[PDB]
Parts: C-alpha cells; sequence; structure tokens
DNA sequence: TAACTTGAAAGTATTTCGATTTCTTGGCTTTATATATCTTGTGGAAAGCGTGCTAACTTCGGCAGCACATATACTAA
DNA sequence: TTAGTATATGTGCTGCCGAAGTTAGCACGCTTTCCACAAGATATATAAAGCCAAGAAATCGAAATACTTTCAAGTTA
RNA sequence: UGCU
C-alpha cells in the first residue's frame, strides 16, 4: 500500500528499501504483491527512470569533501547527474534496462560519469572500490550491466570517425564517453 | 517473531518537526515536564517599516502578561537605567508590560 | 556484560538498500561417474524420492529432485533405459560403492 | 692535444607472477487450474502522577466550631 | 425544702479562607485465550530470462634481472 | 495585533 501511494505520486522508491524497512523478503514481498494487485485492479504508474537515478545520486556523497574522501574524488552534482541522466537514457533506448533490474544500470552509469569527468586520477579505480568509498551496496548485475554499456559506447565510437581511428577499448573510451 | 527488532523501524523522524513547527507557529508553548504553559511567546515580524521591525526584534514581554492592572510593574522604575529604552512604550492596555 | 565479545559493524547506509531475491539454495554440481551411480539408483529404485535421499547422504533431496526433473526435460532416452534396466536392491554394495564416492571426492579435493 | 677502451651506473624494457576480473554452472523467482488435507498462521469479541500559582480586587456569607453563658434540673445540707 | 452546681440548649459570636464573580470603546484576525475459519505447505510442466554465489582462464600490475648510455678516469699517441 |  505504501508502495502504490508512493507510485501514484510518480515519487521514487526503491522496493529494496521498502522490504529492508518492512521487516520481509523479497519472495513473500513480490507473491503478496502480485496476489494484492490481481485482487484490487488499481492503477499501478511504471517507475520514471530520471526519478530515481535523482533520488540514487542524491545519495553519493561525492559532493561535499568528506574526511575519508579526498578532494580528487569530489565532482560537481549538477553535471555528474546529467551525464547519469543522458547515460541512463541511452540504456533505456538501446534495450539495456528492459527486462533487468534498472538500480545496477543506474550505478554503472553514475560509475561511468564519475570516471568520465576525470579519466586521469580514476583509470585504476574499480567499481568495488567505488562501491566501498560512496558507502553503497554493491549490486551484481552492475557489473555485467557496466560491460554492456561499455560495449555500446565502443559501438558508438566505431560509428563515430576520430574514435574509430583511434580504435580506443573498453579502458580508453571513458575519457570520450563525454564527446559520445 | 523471531526477528529481532530495532529502533530505526520505529525511529519517528516527524515528531520533533510537527513539534518544533507547532511551537514556534502557534506561540503556546505546554511543557508538561516542568508545568509550563506559555501563550503569546512568537509573534509575526512586523514588516510595516524597517525601524518597525528593527524595534519589534529587541521588545520585552513580562511575566505579568496583563494579568492585573497593578501598576507597579508597569511604572517606569530607576534600575531600567541604560537597560531599557525608559520612552519606548506601546500605548495602549499594555502601557508597562511591553 | 558483553566483554568485547562482537565487532561492531560499518554496513547498512541509512540511504537506501536493494534486494537480493537469492538467499540459500546454492546447490553442488554433478560429475559423470555421479550421474551414471544416480542412474543406477534411478534404475534400482524408481522415482519414490525419500529413498533416493535416504540412501545419499551428501545429496540434498531437492537436488535430487531437480537433477530428476531436469534429466526428463533433457534427456528422456536415458530416463526410459533406466526404467527398461533393473537391479536388485544392494545395501552392503552401495554402501562400499559410497565409501568408494566419498574417497573420490576427497582425492578430487586433494587435487 | 684529442681518440678509444675502460666502470658502475639508469631505464628501460620485457617476462613472468600475484590477484582481481570475467566467464561458465545451477535453480528459483514468476504465469496461470484445479486436484487435496494438518496444525498452526491469524480475526474478532470480550472483560478482569502530580505541578504551580494564586492575578487581583468585592463582598459575600456559611457554616465550622466552638464555645461562652446561662437557665434549669439534680443533689447536699 | 432550698441554695449550689453541672450540663446542654440553642445561640451568637469569630475568623476562614475561599467564591463567584467582576474590570470601559472599534478593525484586524494493554492482556489473556479462545476460537474457528480459512489460509501455510505441501507434488508438477513450463516455456521464459535475470539474478547470486563457486570454479577455471585471462590479463593487468609490477618487481627483479638483462641491454644500452653515460659519464669519468685512464690509456697509446 | 494595532487604532481612537
Ligand atoms: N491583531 C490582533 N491580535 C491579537 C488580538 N487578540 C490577541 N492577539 C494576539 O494574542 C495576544 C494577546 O491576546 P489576548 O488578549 O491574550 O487574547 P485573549 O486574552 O483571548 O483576548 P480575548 O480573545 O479578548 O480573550 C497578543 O499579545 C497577540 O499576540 C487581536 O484582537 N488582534
Amino acid at each position: 500500500c505504501v508502495l502504490i501511494t508512493c507510485r501514484q505520486h510518480n515519487w521514487p522508491l526503491t522496493m529494496g528499501a521498502i522490504c529492508t524497512l518492512l521487516y520481509a523478503d523479497l519472495d513473500v514481498f513480490s507473491s503478496t504483491y502480485m496476489q494484492i494487485v490481481k485482487l484490487l485492479g488499481l492503477d499501478v504508474p511504471s517507475l520514471c527512470l530520471a526519478e530515481l537515478v535523482k533520488t540514487y545520486c542524491s545519495s553519493f556523497k561525492l559532493f561535499q569533501a568528506s574526511p575519508s574522501v579526498p578532494a580528487k574524488y569530489v565532482e560537481d552534482k549538477e553535471k555528474m547527474l546529467s551525464r547519469t541522466m543522458q547515460l541512463v537514457e541511452l540504456a533505456n533506448e538501446t534495450w539495456l534496462v528492459t527486462g533487468r533490474h534498472p538500480l545496477p544500470v543506474i550505478t554503472a552509469a553514475t560509475f561511468l560519469a564519475w570516471q568520465s569527468l576525470q579519466p586521469a586520477d580514476r583509470l585504476s579505480c574499480s567499481l568495488a572500490r567505488f562501491c566501498k568509498l560512496a558507502n553503497v551496496d554493491l549490486p551484481y548485475p552492475a557489473s555485467s550491466r557496466l560491460q554492456e554499456l561499455l560495449a555500446v559506447l565502443l559501438r558508438m565510437a566505431e560509428q563515430l570517425a576520430w574514435l574509430r581511428v583511434l580504435r580506443l577499448d573498453k579502458r580508453s573510451v571513458v575519457k570520450h564517453i563525454g564527446d559520445l | 517473531r523471531a526477528a529481532q527488532f530495532d529502533v530505526v523501524k520505529h525511529m519517528r523522524q516527524d515528531q520533533i518537526t510537527n513539534g518544533m513547527v507547532n511551537a514556534i507557529s502557534t506561540g503556546n508553548w505546554s511543557l508538561k515536564r516542568f508545568k509550563m504553559d506559555r501563550q503569546g511567546v512568537t509573534q509575526v515580524l512586523s514588516r510595516l517599516s524597517y525601524i518597525s521591525a528593527l524595534g519589534m526584534m529587541t521588545r520585552i514581554s513580562s511575566q505579568f502578561e496583563k494579568t492585573r492592572k497593578v501598576s507597579g510593574p508597569r511604572s517606569l522604575q530607576p534600575s531600567q537605567w541604560g537597560m531599557l529604552c525608559p520612552s519606548d512604550t506601546p500605548e495602549g492596555e499594555a502601557c508597562g508590560l511591553v | 556484560c558483553v566483554v568485547e565479545e562482537n565487532d561492531p559493524i560499518f554496513e547498512r547506509g541509512s540511504t537506501t538498500t536493494y534486494s537480493s531475491f537469492r538467499k540459500n539454495y546454492y546447490s553442488k554440481p554433478w560429475s559423470n561417474k555421479e550421474t551414471d551411480m544416480f542412474f543406477l539408483a534411478i534404475s534400482m529404485v524408481g522415482t519414490d524420492f525419500s529413498m533416493i535421499g535416504q540412501l545419499f547422504p551428501h545429496r540434498a533431496r531437492i537436488e535430487i529432485k531437480n537433477k530428476f526433473k531436469r534429466e526428463e526435460k533433457t534427456n528422456g532416452w536415458r530416463i526410459d533405459k533406466a526404467f527398461q534396466e533393473k537391479r536388485p536392491f544392494d545395501f552392503d554394495f552401495f554402501a562400499h560403492l559410497l565409501q568408494k564416492v566419498l574417497a573420490e571426492e576427497e582425492k578430487r579435493k586433494q587435487k
């Protein structure tokens, strides 16, 4: 009921956090959700991608320089959010979020944006390292989503003229993600 | 249930917010732990003019709050030398208390 | 009182958390000789999973049922041949083969 | 007054090695239909402390109690 | 029988603190059980893809040696 | 809360 009320107003709220704060398991949660929606028949608006993207980007602490995170990892909020929105729109238009969990794709997109905003100092940083630094539970398929998005970006590079001559890869296309 | 209970699931985040909001808006403060029931603590800032706002910001209300026309606290005592303005006082029923 | 018996955990970010949906099952795969002796046990007993689970101590009855369903869905001719062939129930030699399988998995772990 | 054969002195390069990533496996989730049965998941209706201040006038305005006085009935001479 | 004395007789006095009631003129504004009815928990395809954790292979990172350069001091001249 |  809380989830339906949250959806009816186009408000993003993750069923994972709902279950975490509800003292329940995802299996029975989904089972009873399907049962109650089939019994009632209420309108279930789809979870908008941009709202969830903003909600999850507000979680990361790379906006204000805290004691743990040095200043090099701190990046701009507006530009990084816009980059993540463009990346997740690309993912939604390239058939990457359909059928798969959206939050792993959001994580991969924000990670790629954080790496592209400064590829030099972040060429060695890994997904697990970024998750540890940001204090966020690393999603399992986030790695696969990242690998697929990087393949799509390599295809876009091959389509482009100068990049296909440069012959970049899944590690060197991060600096030109912006141009893509 | 065997599911271990924790406070995070009932930590009310709106209790203090609503309490402060009401105490500042309504102006009535009811502290039961101290048995203090005060009214008129907060007042709307008069934006009639900059002078009006600057003078209302530095007002002082009394504990009496127009209980009796005692005239004692309403009179100007010599103890107000250099501390409070002798001449500045609202003209009306609140003469001497504000 | 807890005399430094446990350690604090820096988990549960107040921001948000996601779901898992996969908690416990985490089965373990079979092998060639194990599949052979499993088909032998099928030919020897039938489809009753209770006896199969009782005679298999190290593999779970749910895993046995999953394997049988997978065989029924993929290799039907093998199940047909297994039901065609029959063997009288052996107990002592079956325990000897169980000990042999234990030794084989021990050697595997050593490798 | 140069020229070539010295020496330990750099980068600098490549080759393997620790390690983390990527790639494979199952197996469960879910979709409908009904087929059928044990104890234990609930619905729902009952019912067996603790303060402070007076906000001050007026003029009650009664009764509490009390309590003082005494008129009378009992008792000693 | 009569004067002196004790009692209650209602009466009338005092304070007793409290009782009702007052204060002038506009515009703004929880527990036990008990209980009964229906809902876990159960086999079973079943196509389908996404997910979440062991293993096996791969390549990145870089560290300990192998080449070349470079001086600098010393040789045949 | 201001006004007389
Ligand atoms: N503008 C305005 N503000 C008021 C008025 N009455 C009350 N206020 C606000 O309330 C406080 C004092 O009002 P009070 O006289 O205590 O309110 P009140 O005692 O209920 O007055 P009544 O309603 O006549 O009993 C002031 O200090 C103001 O904060 C009013 O009549 N007009």
